[PDB]
């Protein structure tokens, strides 16, 4: 039973971890799309 | 003499009002520019 609560506790730990690692790849993508989007800000201020 | 001094003055006003319509076009022009960066911004923001 102490086997199985460690295992259990491990489990928890990686899909906590693996979802950690899964947040922080999807707000580096998604930080990319607003520096082109404030690069079109910048450039509509050329136009203006 | 003063008729031909009133259509002298005459087309000077259609000179500025000419050139007051040439520098408005080339405004809106400028404008549209602007308008083309906006809505690249927004395609940016959909695809974000």
């Amino acid at each position: 039973t102490q086997f199985g609560s460690t295992l259990q506790n491990i489990i928890e730990r990686q899909d906590a971890e693996a979802l950690n690692a899964l947040l922080q790849n999807q707000a580096a993508e998604l930080i990319l799309t607003n520096l082109s989007i404030q690069d079109k800000t910048i450039e509509e201020l050329d136009a203006e | 003499i003063s008729q031909s001094e009133t259509y002298r003055r005459r087309r000077q006003e259609w000179e500025i009002q000419r050139n007051n319509a040439e520098a408005e076009l080339k405004q809106i022009d400028a404008q549209l520019k602007s308008l083309a960066v906006r809505r690249e911004a927004a395609v940016l923001q959909k695809t974000s």
